[PDB]
């Protein structure tokens, strides 16, 4: 009869056939990932092509229902999600060119192999050949060689490709009634039609700057401390007044600072909280790791894993004969099928990763009652944030003592909490200016604020201004230094990590206030607390049906992303860093004082 | 006395194939001895919910006819096989009356009714203009008209096909795994009641 009921029946038929096709595609992807064989690649490609062709046909059919004649918010949300053209609005020649450019960037990044000139008989790929060198070497010129040679090869291959990429993506985005591709990426956080809870695409940049302005003193103190310790490690290269040299940050790009914990430890004499030896002594299998994670999730009141989870997941490396992707991934295949693909070792990192991926699985299980096209996080930040909060809670010494992995007579003094908080800051605080600077640079590239001849002059200027990291030698416009990273070279949004980082500590304060924890925030554990799990599951069950502002109201009681829980989390470390930086100079100079 | 001629419950429960929920099989059981304790004391059934009568006195009471309706549904759709419920199965596939006397027996059949490629032999009616009457069967395959335009027999815009398959795969969740459902309907009519239970000696 009416247009709205017609759209509802169309959504019902859509849902039904989509769920089955997404299942077939996801199962084919699973069979490729657990079994890398060429027929599995062919089956994956066939299922993916069927899924993409079905999404094209349903996007073509969904647009025939006009939006303004529908009043139910959920039906309008599913129709809005379905009615996006994507690349279909672009011409077939340009769409083929864009797909070819994306595939060849994926092949250039994946198969990029770089080794030393005059010794070309064998070469090292990025993972793990260059990753281990960047994470473990202490030699200045070796890291400089690896950094400059990989940005030379990868950037000089990818620079014309990225110049074509920005033009094609801007053309597609302006064909989709967006200002640029940056506005298309910011449209994930756009909430329209809800009274009070509306969020705009333009509010995202203002909120990110407003939160980063409060991030900045903590990062300045952390940067000063890391600068002093790297001056101790490398005596003459680092200046007291200048920025950090780029190739010394412990990773390839500066994404994380967590590989500098050995160099920058406050109290080396004090012990670590490493529980690896304790699990080896008690012979903890990977099955026991996942069962302890399941015990954690049932202690907070969340549902336990299905029988099909234990039957169908691959929680151990299969062997030499069968090849599988080693990256830990939680799979919501559809139709109540939930799996974890992780090559689990007996380490703390794999145990925390098991908690993280089972948090992903719990988030996927919670919105299984929702319609198919609403089965996602409320934004891209929540889905990762709910895994990172489990990684936060499981890493606490109270959780390790409770499950028996740590000695009950382990002394929790202030020094171990300071060095634990510094490790968490090197992982968490250090990625924030890099993430914000990368997204602001990509937004300025898509907006046209930066011309193509001035991309790198601005970029290093941004890195000195924001991240406080200086280039070793100047780069001209033949280089493409951003696109050496995985996410930017393969067309991924990057603001999800910034929003994830803030939502992580907001959720942590909300659940710890629910659990009536009476100490420091980093000492807080959400096990044994049914009410914290209930407050979590109220947001978890919504999925994408409700706005992310309303979901954030459901958890923390705020309508916007907030920076104060993160600063409250690192407050002991902030006071300790302010005490340790009395003699030294906080802040950096943009001049060439260390090296250029 | 000495009792023979048991009611054919083996041809309903132990059938090699079940019908779809839309074309649900109805078997009329008459003039035999119905031993219901064999069904009740089995451990193989997940649902044995009896409405309007208790299972303990079924083996005592006597009925004119017994209607055994058999079909296959999902795990999450077993709750809709009840008086007064709602959902696609109750509204469009199999409707139970409010004044229903009988038992709903369901059990998991992931071993039989699921194949690795996907078993598309079981279907369910997804649309219809009106809800079903109790104990009505609709096996029509006429194109559903959701819009003002006539379908004219072609599944075009706003015109969809009524019966949709459940692609039953073994790796599915317990709420999506196939469940074989047998509904027994007990009525007493003014004719002499002939389906009686066994009498002890
Ligand atoms: C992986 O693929 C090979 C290819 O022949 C097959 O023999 C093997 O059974 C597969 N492994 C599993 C666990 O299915
Ligand atoms: C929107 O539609 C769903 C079914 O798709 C219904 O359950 C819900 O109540 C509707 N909401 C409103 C406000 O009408
Ligand atoms: C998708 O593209 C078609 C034509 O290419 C256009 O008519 C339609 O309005 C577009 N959809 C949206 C949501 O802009
Ligand atoms: C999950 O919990 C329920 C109730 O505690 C229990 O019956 C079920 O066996 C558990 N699942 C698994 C796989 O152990
Ligand atoms: C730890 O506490 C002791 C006593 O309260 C104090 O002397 C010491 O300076 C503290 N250390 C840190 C790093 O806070
Ligand atoms: C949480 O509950 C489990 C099971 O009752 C118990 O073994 C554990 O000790 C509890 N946690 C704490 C911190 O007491
Ligand atoms: C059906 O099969 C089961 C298992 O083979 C058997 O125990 C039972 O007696 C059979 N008959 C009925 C009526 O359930």
């Amino acid at each position: 009869s009416t247009i709205e009921e017609q759209a509802k029946t169309f959504l019902d038929k859509f849902n039904h056939e989509a769920e089955d096709l997404f299942y077939q595609s996801s199962l084919a992807s699973w069979n490729y990932n657990t079994n890398i064989t060429e027929e599995n690649v062919q089956n994956m490609n066939n299922a993916g092509d069927k899924w993409s062709a079905f999404l094209k046909e349903q996007s073509t059919l969904a647009q025939m229902y006009p939006l303004q004649e529908i009043q139910n918010l959920t039906v309008k949300l599913q129709l809005q999600a379905l009615q996006q053209n994507g690349s279909s609005v672009l011409s077939e020649d340009k769409s083929k060119r864009l797909n070819t450019i994306l595939n060849t960037m994926s092949t250039i990044y994946s198969t990029g192999k770089v080794c030393n000139p005059d010794n070309p008989q064998e070469c090292l790929l990025l993972e793990p050949g260059l990753n281990e060198i960047m994470a473990n070497s202490l030699d200045y010129n070796e890291r400089l060689w690896a950094w400059e040679s990989w940005r030379s090869e990868v950037g000089k291959q990818l620079r014309p490709l990225y110049e074509e990429y920005v033009v094609l993506k801007n053309e597609m985005a302006r064909a989709n009634h967006y200002e640029d591709y940056g506005d298309y990426w910011r449209g994930d956080y756009e909430v329209n039609g809800v009274d009070g809870y509306d969020y705009s695409r333009g509010q995202l940049i203002e909120d990110v700057e407003h939160t980063f302005e409060e991030i900045k003193p903590l990062y300045e103190h952390l940067h000063a401390y890391v600068r002093a310790k790297l001056m101790n490690a490398y005596p003459s290269y680092i200046s007291p007044i200048g920025c950090l040299p780029a190739h010394l940050l412990g990773d390839m790009w500066g994404r994380f600072w967590t590989n500098l914990y050995s160099l920058t430890v406050p109290f080396g004499q004090k012990p670590n909280i490493d529980v690896t030896d304790a699990m080896v002594d008690q012979a903890w299998d990977a099955q026991r790791i996942f069962k302890e994670a399941e015990k954690f999730f049932v202690s907070v009141g969340l549902p336990n894993m299905t029988q099909g989870f234990w039957e169908n997941s691959m929680l151990t490396d299969p062997g030499n004969v069968q090849k599988a992707v080693c990256h830990p991934t939680a799979w919501d295949l559809g139709k109540g099928d939930f799996r974890i693909l992780m090559c689990t070792k007996v380490t703390m990192d794999d145990f925390l990763t098991a908690h993280h991926e089972m948090g992903h699985i719990q988030y996927d299980m919670a919105y299984a009652a929702q319609p198919f096209l609403l089965r996602n996080g409320a934004n891209e930040g929540f889905h990762e944030a709910v895994g990172e909060i489990m990684s936060l809670s499981a890493a606490t010494p109270k959780h390790l003592k409770s499950i028996g992995l740590l000695s009950p007579d382990f002394q929790e003094d202030n020094e171990t909490e300071i060095n634990f908080l510094l490790k968490q800051a090197l992982t968490i605080v250090g990625t924030l200016p890099f993430t914000y600077m990368l997204e602001k640079w990509r937004w300025m590239v898509f907006k046209g604020e930066i011309p193509k001849d001035q991309w790198m002059k601005k970029w290093w200027e941004m890195k000195r201004e924001i991240v406080g990291v200086v280039e070793p030698v100047p780069h001209d416009e033949t280089y493409c230094d951003p696109a050496s990273l995985f996410h930017v070279s393969n067309d991924y949004s990057f603001i999800r990590y910034y929003t994830r980082t803030l939502y992580q500590f907001q959720f942590q304060e909300a659940l710890c206030q629910a659990a009536k924890h009476e100490g420091p925030l980093h000492k807080c554990d959400i096990s044994n607390s049914t009410e914290a799990g209930q407050k979590l599951f109220n947001m978890l069950r919504l999925g994408k049906s409700e706005p992310w502002t309303l979901a954030l109201e459901n958890v923390v009681g705020a309508k916007n992303m907030n920076v104060r829980p993160l600063l409250n989390y690192f407050e002991p470390l902030f006071t300790w860093l302010k005490d340790q930086n009395k003699n030294s100079f906080v802040g950096w100079s943009t001049d060439w004082s260390p090296y250029a | 006395p000495n009792i023979t001629n048991l009611c054919p419950f083996g041809e309903v429960f132990n059938a090699t194939r079940f019908a779809s929920v839309y074309a649900w099989n109805r078997k009329r059981i008459s003039n035999c001895v119905a031993d219901y304790s064999v069904l009740y004391n089995s451990a193989s059934f997940s649902t044995f919910k009896c409405y309007g009568v208790s299972p303990t006195k079924l083996n005592d009471l006597c009925f004119t006819n017994v209607y055994a309706d058999s079909f296959v549904i999902r795990g999450d759709e077993v709750r809709q096989i009840a008086p007064g419920q709602t959902g696609n199965i109750a509204d469009y596939n199999y409707k139970l009356p409010d004044d229903f006397t009988g038992c709903v027996i369901a059990w998991n059949s992931n071993n039989l009714d699921s194949k690795v490629g996907g078993n598309y032999n079981y279907l369910y009616r997804l649309f219809r203009k009106s809800n079903l009457k109790p104990f009505e069967r609709d096996i029509s395959t006429e194109i559903y008209q959701a819009g003002s335009t006539p379908c004219n027999g072609v599944k075009g815009f706003n015109c969809y096909f009524p019966l949709q398959s459940y692609g039953f795969q073994p790796t599915y969740g317990v709420g999506y795994q196939p469940y074989r459902v047998v509904v027994l309907s007990f009525e007493l009519l003014h004719a002499p009641a002939t389906v009686c239970g066994p009498k002890k000696s």
